């Protein structure tokens, strides 16, 4: 009867469906309920840096909106 | 909060190829009629900690090791090569991002071959030796014809960062205006890693043949890390499924779906097909293969400047 | 200790090269100068190269020492104290040159050089939305016309010269 | 890779069979012949009885005639089963080595019915056959040999078609006609050739 | 009376040609093969569940050897020593007397087990179906001594499997 | 105490895990051969007790002498049995590795494999049937199960 | 539909082993949870089954005693269990139980 | 320094495998084995084909490499002339794999 190796495959997804679950959830997680911010060239990792310097907290994922300027 | 990704991220591989090791198993005995184990729990549920803790209690071969330092370092690095190699892969976000991720895995499957030299360099046995030699001019030709279908396929892409080929197969798979490079890859990812019907390292001597059940061991999760990782590469690059940015866990069960059907197609076509010979796989490449692969590069690397259709860098 | 990474792999890097300075044996040789390879590479890739960083892994580590290891395969038959002298007599010369720039800070052996850490000649500026040696390797198809054709002729060439003067006749 | 000299090493199995006759009598051995070709094992014996039975110049009655051939014939199915598949097993396609092989189990079944035993059955003696079928045994020969014949297009299907097969057999092991005769060859060696000779058309049996 | 394989001359062709050609670059007869191979994935296995479920076996099925009884308590072996006569491996060892009431009767009656190629030369020979090749075939044994068979170990397996062993020799004796 | 009743949970857990995946080296001598290749068959299935089906003989567990042992034989499977690992146990098939059986009397058959080699489980028959291997593979693995490494270590 | 039969037919399954307790006794001692007609018993409590919808060779089984000559057998089954009378029904001897 | 991070935890578990394969074994107190391969006392034979296709290998990975920069480069202004240097290349590539076809390469190793 075919229905009877599919207990591994079953256990072959959740194994390979635990680590993209887990990584994304911990992307989220520590980053502030947001995507981590990818750096492929040094425009964005200049405006990470004013990110950070500007937050006045040094984490980028504080981010300060319309409210802080007057 | 990094060390517990890395954790969450090694763990499940060596899961992940013990359950391929146990589903091989049971499929390739329903693939030839009988049945595959069922006796030690449900559904053969604990046969791979069996066959673990079998494989961890064991004693050596004992060889006279020419080299004590490589001998040791075989297996290691072996492991590494396998284990490591996971990182850039999109899911729907890596572990760690590169530019140049596909780069980087291409570097080091290209440089996997130095685990088989050592092998075959500690053992004393010279017929080993030719094995190992034999297996390496394989891999090392393989490997040329992977680096030109790969440069194709991401000068179609015209990126090398792995996470933006996601972007790229939105609205059609890459699948359809690249079927003749899907079908050159589906054999490449068949043949590099030293399978049926190319499997040239159990028929007439293993480049392994000297070594410990432990390290013979490590060879064959490392060997099945690299075959679940080129599957799951093959199922992000050429099946690359939708991806919301708000949802992700669709794309994770839509990719795991691929690669579990691509899996099964790996373990369907090594159960259908007679080996080869050296010869007649080197005649395969050298005569058949590069011509062909060369032809196609020449044509998508002609195509988007013809077409407007010249993908964007960033 | 942190900030003078690249340095102190710089100095793996010199430690890597008495790794097969001996040379007592080829494989073993090849072994030190793998390792040598990788820690340069480290160096290469801590600069922001990581282009350049991945030809020297792609193709001199991967690709052709490769090569090296399967022709010294053929030869080296499987089973010194000068060496060994070597050895401790390039430890003794290295460890030296380190105590002299750790504690000097400045060093003259053919010109003047400073044992200051390297952290300070990098650059703030930003390149945009684009790595600036991506683009520079990428600007060979457009400005390096002369080049590509030698390069080619000569690998062509290369590859007359392998067919004939290993042909024997 | 190439060969000029390939000299095999016999007698790992020199049990000295042909020795141990000369201290037996006739019936004594007659299991004999069962263990030296153990896939052909009901042929060696057809060809022992007929040895003695012309010494002895007489001759099995018509029903045992008939029977020897029936399981004469049945064992060529064991027989070449075990040609092509582990043939097939060397060469790398291990898939067709399990799909017959619950055919031979079930052909084992009718060795094991009539005489006693699966392998060894000691069934075709010098005058006859030992034992009578019983009855309704040739019922389940004809429900057995009616769906064997998809079995043999299931085998074919994936060994005669593919390329992969072929390019293994279709130019290695070539021999012409004048050397196999030379040779000492018989049987597929001098059909294969060409040759027109089978001992079944030219000098028959019972 | 004798037909020529391998030897079918292929059409010469456009449409032959093609088809060939199609054959070759699209793995037609490879796709054949792998639509078979879906076939018998599916299939219920003949996997029998050992030791749960047993094969199909017949009445005269040669196992382990017994020695029989009449019904009425006395052993049917007279002594007459045919057995070790016909048997082919020399595995059955006799030594008799005649005992206190005048008997015929065996003192040693020993079968090597490990000699013994299970041919049923002597379950035919005996004039009294005193020796019988029983039905038991799961007696394997641990040690090399314990196959060495006496006449007590002989009859303790005649008297645990006359139960079935006259069944057997009930149905099957009308073809003898 | 403690170490009495742990030493022996681990030891019944490195005995489940030793005598569940069995992995044999099959000697293809004789008629037995034949017969074991038969008991691979899909109808009897080695392959669901956690036994592989022929492998190399330097990683295997078990040994299965199946066929006669001849004495042009003898040293290549002395050294097939010095080669594999322990623990290594042997399991005969047949009358010729048990005692000779038909050639007990020849002039160049070893007189039962036990010469040679220390032999475990004793199968016999000519050849056995294929579920009388099965049980006595299932006996090897009944006598695995009672095995005390781990309490004789600790009371030694 | 035809699944719902199916599902059905392992509902059943589950059910005829006396619960759920039952049902994975038998699949954690046997490895088979088929339902078949109870043909009967020993004196030592084997329990013998007969199902002749199945294909021949699983078409009559046996579940084992926990306990024969006082050995504690719960996982420890053996060949050489059956009595004579049954070991005739077992291995096809004849169709009388 | 996380990717160093990830190597370093990496390696180290490849070295916790390679210690409970070589060394947690040697507890048990089994046996020493004395034990007193085709090739018998003949040197190893130079064939010279796998050393041919090795630096045939080396010479194509090289100009591979030569090859890689296209997808950085097809956003250059001169496309003109990166066509044609791309073309050629790849001439090149099938000029020099004509030329290892001709003078006797792929034979008795096809
Ligand atoms: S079955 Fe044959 S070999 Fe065995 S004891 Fe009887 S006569 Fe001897
Ligand atoms: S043939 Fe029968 S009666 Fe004669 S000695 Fe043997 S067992 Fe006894
Ligand atoms: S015991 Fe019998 S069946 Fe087995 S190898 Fe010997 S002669 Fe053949």
């Amino acid at each position: 009867m075919w229905f009877e190796v599919l207990p591994g495959i079953a256990v072959m997804g959740v194994c390979l469906f635990i680590p993209g679950m887990a990584t994304a959830r911990i992307h989220r997680f520590s980053n502030g309920g947001r995507e981590k911010r990818v750096a492929h060239y040094s425009y964005q990792w200049y405006l990470m840096e004013r990110d950070r310097r500007v937050s006045g907290v040094n984490r980028y994922y504080v981010s300060k909106g319309l409210e802080n300027i007057d | 909060m990094f060390m517990i990704n890395v954790l969450t991220l090694i763990i499940p591989i060596l899961l992940a190829v013990a359950f391929l090791t146990l589903v091989e198993r049971k499929v390739l005995g329903y693939m030839q009629f009988r049945k595959g184990p069922n006796v030690v729990g449900p559904y053969g549920l604990l046969q791979p900690i069996a066959d673990a803790i079998k494989l961890f209690i064991k004693e050596p071969l004992r060889p006279a090791t020419s080299s004590i330092s490589m001998f040791i370092l075989a297996p290691i690095l072996a492991l590494t090569l396998a284990l490591t190699m996971w990182i850039p892969l999109p899911m729907p976000y890596p572990l760690i991002n590169m530019n140049l991720g596909v780069l980087f895995m291409l570097a080091m499957s290209s440089l996997a071959v130095y685990s088989i030299l050592w092998s075959g360099w500690a053992s004393n046995s010279k017929y080993a030796l030719i094995g190992a030699l034999r297996a390496v001019a394989q891999t090392i030709s393989y490997e040329v014809t992977l680096a030109i279908i790969l440069l194709s396929v991401l000068l179609m892409n015209g990126s090398f960062t792995l996470s933006t080929l996601i972007i790229t197969q939105e609205q059609v798979w890459l699948i359809f205006p690249a079927w003749p490079l899907a079908m050159m890859w589906f054999i490449s990812t068949l043949a590099e890693t030293n399978r049926a019907p190319f499997d040239l390292t159990e028929g007439e001597s293993g480049f392994n043949v000297e070594y410990a059940a432990g390290p013979f061991a490590l060879f064959f999760m490392a060997e099945y890390a690299n075959i679940i990782m080129m599957n799951i590469f093959t199922t992000t690059l050429f099946l690359g499924a939708f991806h919301n940015p708000y949802m992700p866990e669709l794309y994770t069960i839509n990719f795991t779906i691929k690669s579990l059907l691509l899996s099964i197609t790996f373990l369907w076509i090594r159960a259908s097909y007679p080996r080869f010979r050296y010869d007649q796989l080197m005649h395969l490449l050298w005569k058949n293969f590069l011509p062909l692969t060369l032809a196609l590069c020449m044509w998508h690397v002609s195509l988007p400047i013809l077409l407007s259709s010249i993908p964007p860098q960033t | 200790m942190m900030t003078y990474i690249v340095f102190i792999l710089s100095i793996i890097f010199v430690m890597g090269f008495v790794g097969f300075s001996s040379k007592p044996s080829p494989i073993y040789g090849g072994l030190g100068l793998i390792v040598s390879g990788g820690v340069g590479c480290g160096i290469v890739l801590n600069f922001g190269g990581s282009f350049l960083g991945l030809m020297v892994f792609l193709i001199y580590l991967g690709g052709m020492m490769v090569v090296f290891g399967y022709t010294t395969a053929m030869a080296t038959e499987q089973y010194n104290k000068v060496v060994l002298g070597t050895f401790i007599t390039g430890l003794l010369m290295e460890f030296l040159m380190v105590y002299y720039v750790l504690k000097d800070k400045e060093v003259e052996i053919v010109f003047k050089f400073n044992g200051m850490g390297d952290w300070v000649i990098y650059d703030t500026g930003d390149s945009g939305f684009f790595s600036e040696e991506a683009m520079g390797i990428a600007a060979l198809y457009s400005y390096g016309t002369w080049l590509v054709i030698v390069t080619g002729w000569s690998l062509l060439i290369g590859v007359v010269v392998i067919m004939e003067i290993t042909r024997g006749n | 890779e190439m060969v000029r000299k390939c000299d095999p090493h016999i007698g790992l199995l020199h049990r000295g069979t042909e020795k141990l006759i000369e201290y037996k009598t006739y019936l004594q051995a007659l299991p004999y012949f069962d263990r030296l070709d153990y896939v052909s094992m009901m042929c060696n014996e057809q060809a022992y009885s007929l040895a003695v039975e012309k010494l002895l110049n007489i001759q099995p009655p018509p029903r045992a005639q008939w029977i020897r051939v029936l399981f004469g014939e049945i064992t060529r199915l064991l027989n070449h089963i075990m040609a092509v598949t582990t043939h097939a097993l060397d060469i790398g396609a291990m898939t067709p080595f399990f799909w017959m092989f619950e055919e031979r189990e079930k052909m084992f079944e009718f060795y094991e019915r009539v005489s006693g035993a699966r392998m060894h059955a000691a069934y075709v003696r010098p005058g006859g056959v030992h034992q009578d079928l019983p009855l309704g045994l040739m019922d389940d020969i004809y429900e057995f040999s009616k769906n064997f014949s998809l079995r043999i297009d299931e085998l074919e299907e994936m060994l005669t078609n593919n390329r992969i097969w072929r390019n293994r057999t279709v130019d290695i092991g070539v021999v012409t006609a004048e050397d196999a005769l030379n040779y000492g060859f018989s049987g597929v060696m001098l059909r294969g050739s060409g040759i027109q000779w089978d001992l079944r058309k030219t000098q028959p049996y019972d | 009376t004798y037909k020529y394989v391998n030897l079918r001359e292929p059409s010469m062709d456009m449409k032959s040609v093609t088809d060939r050609a199609a054959q070759t670059l699209l793995w037609t007869e490879l796709i054949r093969g792998l639509g078979m191979t879906l076939s018998y994935l599916f299939r219920e296995p003949a996997t029998i569940n050992y030791p749960f479920e047993k094969g199909p076996l017949s009445p005269r099925f040669r196992g382990e050897h017994a020695l029989r009884r009449y019904p009425s308590g006395e052993e049917r072996c007279i002594a007459c020593k045919l057995c070790e006569a016909v048997c082919p491996a020399q595995a059955i060892t006799i030594e008799a007397e005649p005992r206190a009431d005048g008997s015929r009767r065996t003192t040693r009656y020993d079968i090597d087990m490990t000699k013994c190629i299970y041919c049923g030369f002597c379950q035919e020979a005996c004039p009294v179906d005193a020796i019988v090749e029983g039905p038991n075939f799961e007696f394997s044994t641990e040690t090399h001594e314990e196959l060495l068979y006496n006449k007590e170990k002989l009859l303790n397996n005649g008297d645990k499997w006359e139960a079935e062993i006259a069944a057997n020799i009930q149905a099957d004796y009308l073809y003898r | 105490s403690r170490g009495e009743y742990v030493v022996a949970k681990l030891d019944d857990l490195i005995n489940w895990a030793r005598r569940s995946s069995l992995w044999p080296m099959t000697f293809g001598l004789a008629c037995c051969a034949v017969e074991m290749m038969h008991m691979a068959a899909p109808r009897y299935d080695m392959d669901r007790f956690g036994v592989v089906f022929r492998a190399s003989p330097r990683q295997s567990d078990v040994m299965i002498v199946a066929g006669t042992l001849t004495n042009k034989m003898a040293p290549a499977l002395r050294k097939v049995y010095d080669q594999m690992p322990e623990p290594r146990y042997v399991v005969s098939m047949g009358s010729c590795a048990n005692g000779g059986g038909y050639y007990h009397y020849s002039y160049s058959v070893v007189r039962g494999c036990d010469r040679i080699v220390p032999v475990d489980i004793y199968v016999p028959g000519c050849p056995p049937t294929a579920e009388a291997l099965l049980y006595g593979i299932l006996q090897l693995q009944k006598k695995i199960k009672r095995e005390k490494r781990l309490r004789i270590w600790y009371r030694r | 539909m035809e699944l719902l039969q199916v599902l059905k037919r392992g509902l059943q399954q589950v059910s005829g082993h006396g619960g759920l307790r039952g049902y994975l006794r038998v699949l954690f001692r046997a490895n088979d949870v088929r339902v078949g007609t109870l043909v009967g018993e020993d004196k030592y409590g084997n329990k013998y089954y007969e199902d002749n919808k199945q294909f021949f060779g699983r078409h009559r089984w046996v579940i084992y005693t926990t306990e024969m000559n006082g050995k504690n057998t719960f996982w420890d089954v053996d060949g050489s269990m059956v009595p004579p009378e049954w070991h005739r029904w077992l291995h096809c001897m004849t169709d009388d139980p | 320094m996380n990717l160093m991070i990830t190597l370093l935890t990496n390696f180290t578990l490849a070295t916790l495998l390679v210690t409970i394969a070589f060394w947690l074994p040697q507890l048990n107190v089994y046996s020493e084995k004395t034990s007193p391969d085709p090739m018998g006392s003949a040197r190893l034979p130079f064939s010279m084909k796998f050393f041919l296709v090795a630096i045939t290998f080396l010479l194509f990975d090289l100009e591979i490499a030569l090859l890689l920069p296209l997808p950085w480069a097809s956003q250059t202004t001169n496309l003109n002339t990166m066509l044609t240097m791309a073309l050629l290349l790849i001439f090149l590539l099938a000029v020099s794999l004509a030329y290892e076809w001709t003078q006797k390469g792929l034979e008795w190793t096809e």
